[PDB]
């Protein structure tokens, strides 16, 4: 069942490529972390950390 | 047969001045042969052949002897199987001893035993001068040297040259890898006539094309699944190798390069080892890795680690050493006829490689490179 | 063209705070961005191309662009031709400039510029985060990082994934090699179609098989006798290549490798170079050799060393920077039309390797291996 | 027409394959350098400070 993150990208993602993002909320997982979607339904963990994370939630929050 | 792979357990207390002879000869300390030729001088004079007890694992290979005309050369050259990645040019020295010697022969030979041992790489050849003697008899000769541990690897060659083909000559390069395991690389002289004989010693890149694992993609092709539970077992002994089997995973490499959600594991098995009901002596694993701390991103500091554990037989019950700084630990399969090395998912980023020797086979597992 | 060699003079004095720049972003010092970043956010806002005026040789390729639409990257990636050995792993940090850019397009794009360079090695893999940057314009980043010298070489390879395939994109790493000569690796982003564009940058191993070289036997074959004054060239410079011709000569291995006598020589020539009349920038010769001090034999410190040399035309006579320590020394042919690089026959043993950087042309000659 | 040592030989010569010795005296060389002959008259490069180098030249001057 559970998956987890255990390595981030650091190549950001063009936004128009990501359809969703979820935050690793379970305990079973080690690491803290953003889970984007593609709009290809595929996932890409990457850094909460990071400035282009950050922005790229701003940019899918401000358009639901 | 003049090749093979052999283990031992090594108690420190239970050999004469074991200690100094650690501390002085095999770990980087005074650049003078004093302190250690002193040690050995007192020791081997009492016990010629105790440098051998400090062995935990012993890889011995045939070599053929090569002559040249000239100068009264026999030469034997050979490269070591060297269990692990020496390492990183951050890290520090190694100090290792290099023995050369032979059997005595019962009648009086018109010279001299004489013998000049040499390790080079690519760059620097770091040669056994009369200032590296720390030891000296009849038919055996103990030089010490630090070299930087990067360099003792693959591509060091090891060749040394007699003036005549001594019965048995043989020449050793204890390695140690840390201060409680080291490892012994052994050139012996076959006839100049026979091929070389190897010992049954791989080096495996696990997770050749690593860009491969970026993603979960190939997990399916793979057999890398949470139903699976992470397990695509291959085989890594040979067909008519000893009565033991050991098998490697490839599905770590996932967890090492994914950038794409795994499915959470407690552990992984990097590798599991069979026939333990008939083996006679201990099992060692060693692990290469990094060291998890954070580093300052401006100058990424790149220190390999090494630390190995150990499986032995007592009373007829397996159990292994346990260690807090290494990654990876050993313990019971499905029976005690079965250990498997473990580590936790979350490791796998740093882990460099592990390397599984016991009786007869050894086997170097890379989660990089692809060679 | 997109793809070539150049050179020039830097002259730190007109250079505006040419300094602290090299002290501050081109030597590894303070372990944090904040210093270098500052100077640059103040000379690179007056001069977009300060860094430029820094490089004293420039060597360029073109590489096909790759793409992954999955994501939107565009990718550019090449093994930078390093002009010589990097390093041992005895030798300390080399801190690296790392510059990507662009054109400045006539219309605001979908989006800003952007791009993730990452130098990778065997073990570790060195990206430019976020806190590397020192300095970001609208279509230009400048990162900063310390990496060991002896992984600064063949075997980098260099990526940049862009999320547009940017006009004039390139990537550019600055290696200074002493304090005085900065060599810049450049990678620009050709049509995706397009073949990769190397510039003309070899890299040659004089003496293949050193063994050949321990005795002098082989001498007169190699034609590398008192008669010919240890002179057996060969050509450099291909066939259609620049009208400017280089020579390298394979006798040194002679001085390198030999225990045999040899001809006295009051210097040898390691390389000429022949077409000065119409060369109108200046020509580099680096060196890569170890210290002629004495070693400890317990401990052999190996660091290798860099010194670099300069032949430049003023008013159309040619002359050299000179070095009390460089083991090279670069003169005047029998014309002013022809230079020669020159070392005692003493030097050899510690020798190892030249480089020739000159308008499209560089020559990475190699004293060791057979590669 | 002279010669000299550039490099010595880490390697001992079997006494009975050196015919004879001699040292470099010439200005021109630039180490001090003990040049081993052999039976079949090549000659090698020997550092006068290792001992089977003196060795050799103690058993050569006695056979003369």
């Amino acid at each position: 069942p559970v998956t987890c993150c255990y390595n981030f990208t650091n190549r950001k993602i063009s936004v128009q490529r990501l359809a969703s993002y979820r935050r690793i909320t379970s305990s079973k997982c080690p690491k803290e972390a953003v889970i984007f979607k593609t709009i290809v339904a595929k996932e890409i963990c990457a850094d909460p950390k990071q400035k282009w994370v950050q922005d790229s939630i701003d940019h899918l929050d401000k358009q639901t | 047969h003049s090749s093979g792979v052999s283990t031992q357990s090594v108690d420190l207390s239970q050999i004469k001045r074991g200690d100094e002879i650690q501390a002085h000869c095999l770990t980087p300390a005074e650049t003078e042969v004093t302190e250690c030729a002193g040690i050995l001088k007192d020791v081997l004079s009492k016990n010629l052949h105790e440098l051998q007890g400090l062995c935990n694992v012993k890889n011995k290979m045939g070599v053929p002897w090569v002559s040249v005309e000239e100068l009264g050369q026999e030469i034997i050259t050979g490269r070591l199987p060297f269990p692990s990645v020496g390492g990183t040019p951050v890290n520090d020295l190694v100090r290792v001893l290099v023995v050369a010697e032979s059997n005595t022969p019962e009648e009086t030979p018109e010279e001299e035993f004489y013998a000049y041992v040499e390790l080079q790489t690519e760059l620097y050849t770091f040669g056994l001068s009369d200032d590296n003697v720390v030891f000296t008899s009849d038919y055996m000769t103990v030089w010490m040297i630090d070299i930087p541990k990067s360099y003792v690897d693959v591509g060091m060659l090891t060749r040394a040259t007699f003036l005549e083909q001594w019965p048995g000559a043989k020449v050793t390069v204890m390695i140690p890898y840390s201060s409680t395991f080291t490892w012994c690389g052994e050139l012996g002289a076959i006839s100049e006539e026979s091929a070389p004989q190897p010992s049954l010693s791989a080096r495996s890149p696990v997770c050749k094309n690593s860009a491969r694992y970026s993603t979960s993609k190939f997990c399916e092709v793979d057999g890398c699944t949470a139903e699976t539970g992470m397990e695509k077992m291959s085989l890594l002994t040979p067909f008519g190798g000893p009565p033991q089997q050991a098998k490697m995973n490839t599905c770590p490499c996932y967890y090492k390069y994914s950038v794409s959600p795994l499915p959470a594991m407690d552990h992984l098995i990097l590798a599991d080892l069979a026939g333990l009901d008939s083996l006679t002596s201990p099992v060692y694993v060693m692990a290469a890795y990094f060291d998890s701390t954070h580093e300052n991103p401006v100058r990424p500091s790149s220190k390999l680690y090494h630390c190995a554990l150990q499986m032995t037989s007592h009373d007829g019950v397996w159990t292994s050493t346990s260690s807090e700084q290494c990654p990876i630990r050993l313990v019971e399969g499905q029976s005690q006829n079965v250990l498997q090395v473990r580590v936790a998912p979350t490791s796998m980023p740093n882990l460099v490689g592990v390397s599984l020797m016991l009786e007869g086979q050894q086997y170097r597992l890379e989660y990089f490179g692809d060679h």
